């Protein structure tokens, strides 16, 4: 009684230019237009069970491996991820009646837009929670998750960067409100994350690290135009920034190319507004829409503002065979220089479906894609961080007669790929 | 001497360690520290890979005397775990610059 | 019709005195008590199928792959252990009915400790066998199965430790006997391994290997109050007792930290004297209890002696929610220093378990751990073994200025875990 | 509804000489007998499941991990190869009833002779493709599939070899004809492979490579003695040689030990002819048989000459029992060297199996194994690329006093083994 | 020479070698023994990673000749594989010293 689940995707491209298919994000974008934009083959396998069940109380488990390969060949010897193995007990507490009890590492209610590939609230990982509580308006839900980094800690009182290589774990502590009817056929759901770095005896951070961090995240969810239309809007402090989905880095280093540590310091606020959906017109269209603005604000200056604006529209030839186009734009701003570099996608693919929405999945698809970016700053990762003082600053395009970014430029891929949910 | 000439640190060999217990994985890292005159011209840091330090120092003649502090610093693993670090000698010669049999350019 | 079985563990926990969650084992001890006390994230998934069938006889197809991560992050890269792939044809020897001759990696009947997770009788591995042989008293089983060392062989003849580098094959042939009834609900059952250590073609060992070893096992298993109580004695010569669960390591050359070879001889003998069991009181009382002494006598003195004393009790106030606490104490004294470590760990927990026994799994326990040490030796491994003479060695915990060992403390730890097998 | 389907090899065995279990393989042979042969544990695991079927249109999607272990211990890490990961849409098309489109990693089609463990034609990997497409007198199909080296492609022009260490893409675009009915019983089957080396913008192969190449295979399947009998001619050309399954290699260049890159140039062709089947004899004897020769002329005269050609009765007192035989001879001539190194191997097994016929699986075998080598010629692979001119080119056994190849000798093996295909 | 002097041993660079053929994996180990007037002052052993060796050898005056033997031996990885190891020249220098040129301290 074994339940497969789980997500893949994988297929074959090729680069107008020459080569194997290439995926196009501009720099500064933190996610890109995902179809006919895959460079890689991604597959999470799921086996769970419901081992035990009587009336309304049960115990069900739950596991999660992932496999992310390269798709060039066929012997691809990788590094499984175990990303998922939990136990969750429902309706086992009388006094809280519908309620969970839950253990384990855990996906815990991902939000995401599925166009760009966006992740906005996920606070996954190993955690704890009693999720569900009917508490009369809405549906209260409270987890302890845990994150860590490689490195950040130091094992005595030292003021060089290089000996904060210990890794150090951060706890978020996540409580959510969610159901809560304020519209006719619309819900809002409110959530609290607060995040912290527990150091372990003796040990300490650099100085001036964030070390802790709060993220406030609002979403109202409308049904119209049998689709949904999701607004959310999120305020992250500090050790919140760096990532914005709900996890914390509170230590502020990182392990560059060469395994030194160096200072990523993420003192400051993100503010976040998005808007996406999914909206079916008339009997033959169907149509993914995404917008959002994202602005990093850090004290070291290396924030970022991101404008993001994509459609996906969809016409059904057929209950199994449709036509998709998508249209993305993508703007990022850099805080340090001051520069812009913006791209936008046009991709469009026959694909064929196991359904009629644009959700519908086993798709097998042939698209031609075509990107054109200009860019007018990059990332320096030249060297290391020992002997470049620039290493992972956002520098432009040609500073000091360098070659950041991917410069002003055009390109094209095309070739077929499969995506399946189970 | 009446002439300048050149001080040339032979190459000096510096290396930290990486140490794995139970999972959890700890460094040990070499610091070289190299001053002439009490100013700073090299900081190297070594945490796996070896690191070779080898330099030449134009020293005039009247300015006075030159002085190469070698500072060498070993971190440790945890508490309990010694550092575990290699550093070679140090070997300074003293040559002539534009010297008759050989010349280099 | 896949069979879908396996184990997992996996959670969340912190630290009094700060970080992530910290398992408590006295030095010179192989087990630690396994209430609120585990490290890691695990989990062994089987995929098993009967692929045929014909009267009584049938074929029977298993598999295992395990995971172990530290459960720090969400995506854990990690390297599977391929555990198990074997088959089992039962009923296939019309001479001999009821036994199975099975063929490959198999978990071949092991016995183990459920408190300490500690198993004393261990062969599993590669290998054959053919296995419930009625003999009329008992049931007769043999099998053999092999282990290896990463080194151990030299290619030439040296003198040299650095030299014997090659890795080294060993071969365990085993023989039980079991199902003896002796008395009114006794049954007894007897095992010898012969372990061996298979030297390649113009191979050799360090001079002073011990090269074989034997281990004699005796195991009396009683049914009382609605549980058991097993009571083995375990008698290890030489190669048999490096690790002592019936595998053999006969070269007696182990890898430094830096990938150099150096002694590791286990000349000597081992015995285990071990009675652990779990018990019913009442509607409303289960327990578990541990007894263990085990004394390595080593030819170099780097033995150990073991005393371990361990109980687990749990109350059941609701046929899903129970209260259990654990009481452990190990007692370690090296052979070759004389000091002794010990240590006492109190855990209380609160659970949710799909049944109402002590071995009712899909189980999530929330508890508080509290251990308490003094230890007077460690093992010395700081530095390699080229440089440091007391490489592996124990020595006393203030040695010539070195601090060996987790010194004399306390500390108490909490969080939530979930424990199943399905 | 997950279908569990998938292949697995794992057992015991030992050396007469010592040690574990050494396997028999000629040096210049691509293959070796595998009865009593296979060296290591073996799994793929495929999780398959029809998630969409609707009148005669479905949906399949299939996995494929892979195992491959030493089998010397337990607890054996290992980086599993995620081997595929594709969907297939059968009947999704009205003009061409029958046909499907599938995408994604496939083990597309392929073609082996199992007594020696050969494929002779396998482009399985990433790709897409448009199958069983009804054309009247047979089925042609048509796919693209994607090939890689970890070398071969330079960022800027040079003429130094060792800059030539950028991953190279190769594309194979094949189509296939198959069954056409020429003869009672009888069955054609003809394909054309087309390779080409995939290279990005402004990057470039070292001078003199083979770039693309070809290759032809024609097939011949009859019906015989309630088995079959294949023939099958084969002809390769260019970047199809050096593997000459239908893979195309067209850089030239491969890493060494030392990861320093180095000429493989496969300029030339492949002529293979083979002649592999399956038959049953008496309603007691079954019978495999193979007869290869293979010719590898290369423009760098590292060619290779080989003509293979074996055996494996197998006599059934049992519809449970039998007894196989398997008997084998390779002989590979050098084309650098003109020396030639042959090898025999005659093996008996007793065998419990799933079925009355030679292809039926959960088989345990119980096996002893005897092969005499005559090796004249080796390949020199010790050193670098850079110190060693001979690196990678055969060499004969006595080369200026080294030693190459496996000399003149005669070993016996034994032991016992576990294959399944469910 | 009236005065004492110092040998000193420039860094000297030794290593050894790893090779994995069909997943068997083989050292190939490089001994570097350094004997002063027969005596063992040094006795190193490299396989992967680079060793450095680089010493002072005090020698003073009226004592007697001072003889360094350097011992270098390489092992190989199989009975068919030959050792494949690494091994930089000896260069001995002698000095002074408490010279009144270069002092160290």
């Amino acid at each position: 009684a074994v339940d497969f689940h789980g997500y893949a995707r994988s297929g074959i491209g090729w680069t107008g230019s020459g080569g194997e298919q290439q995926c196009f994000q501009t720099t500064g974008a933190q996610s890109k237009y995902r179809l006919g934009n895959e460079c890689e083959t991604y597959a999470e396998l799921k086996l769970g069970q419901e081992v035990w069940k009587e009336g309304d109380k049960s115990f069900y488990f739950d596991t999660n491996v992932a496999y992310s390969v390269a798709q060039q060949n066929d012997w691809e010897a990788t590094d499984p991820a175990f990303r998922e193995a939990n136990v969750q007990g429902k309706n086992l507490i009388e006094w809280l009646p519908g309620s969970t009890i839950w253990a384990g590492k855990r996906f815990y209610q991902r939000h995401d837009v599925h166009m760009i590939d966006f992740y906005y609230w996920d606070i996954s990982g190993p955690g704890a929670g009693l999720e569900n509580i009917d508490v009369g308006f809405g549906k209260l839900s409270l987890a302890a998750t845990r994150s860590s980094e490689a490195g950040g800690s130091s094992s005595f009182a030292s003021n060089n960067i290089y000996d904060y290589t210990n890794e150090t774990a951060n706890d978020v502590f996540d409580v959510r409100l969610a159901q809560m009817e304020i519209n006719p056929g619309g819900t809002l759901e409110l959530g609290v994350d607060y995040g912290r770095a527990n150091l372990r005896d003796n040990y300490r951070l650099v100085d001036g690290a964030s070390k802790d961090g709060w993220l406030f995240t609002a979403e109202h969810t409308q049904s119209v135009l049998k689709g949904f239309n999701k607004f959310v809007v999120q305020y992250a402090t500090d050790s919140m920034t760096s990532q914005g989905k709900g996890l914390s880095q509170g230590s502020g280093v990182a392990f560059d190319n060469e395994k030194f540590a160096y200072n990523i310091n993420n003192n400051g606020h993100m503010l976040r507004i998005l808007d996406h959906g999914a909206i079916s017109m008339g009997d033959n269209w169907d149509m993914m829409y995404v917008g959002m603005y994202q602005d990093i604000n850090w004290d070291n200056d290396n924030g970022t503002k991101w404008w993001t604006v994509g459609i996906r529209p969809m016409y059904k030839w057929t209950p199994i065979m449709s036509t998709v186009m998508e249209i993305g734009y993508d703007n990022v701003e850099s805080q340090r220089t001051g520069d812009k570099n913006n791209q936008y996608k046009i991709t469009l693919a026959q694909q064929w479906q196991a359904g009629d929405s644009i959700w519908s999945r086993p798709a097998i698809r042939v698209f031609a894609t075509y990107a054109k970016w200009d860019e007018k700053w990059g990332y320096d990762y030249n060297g290391d961080s020992k002997v470049n003082p620039n290493y992972g600053k956002a520098v432009p395009a040609d500073f000091n007669g360098g070659s950041f970014g991917r410069g002003d430029s055009d390109e094209w891929t095309f070739g077929a790929q499969m995506e399946i949910w189970w | 001497h009446p002439f300048d000439r050149q001080i040339v640190v032979l190459p000096l060999t510096f290396r930290g360690s990486k140490r794995t217990v139970s999972g959890r994985t700890t460094y040990s890292m070499c610091y070289l520290k190299v001053l002439m005159n009490g100013a700073v011209i090299y900081d190297g840091a070594a945490n796996e890979a070896v690191q070779v330090f080898s330099r030449i120092v134009d020293m005039p003649a009247g300015r006075g005397n030159v002085i190469l502090t070698f500072t060498l610093t070993s971190t440790r693993h945890s508490a309990d775990i010694p550092p575990y670090t290699f550093a070679s000698d140090v070997q300074v010669m003293v040559i002539k610059k534009q010297a008759l049999g050989i010349s280099v350019v």
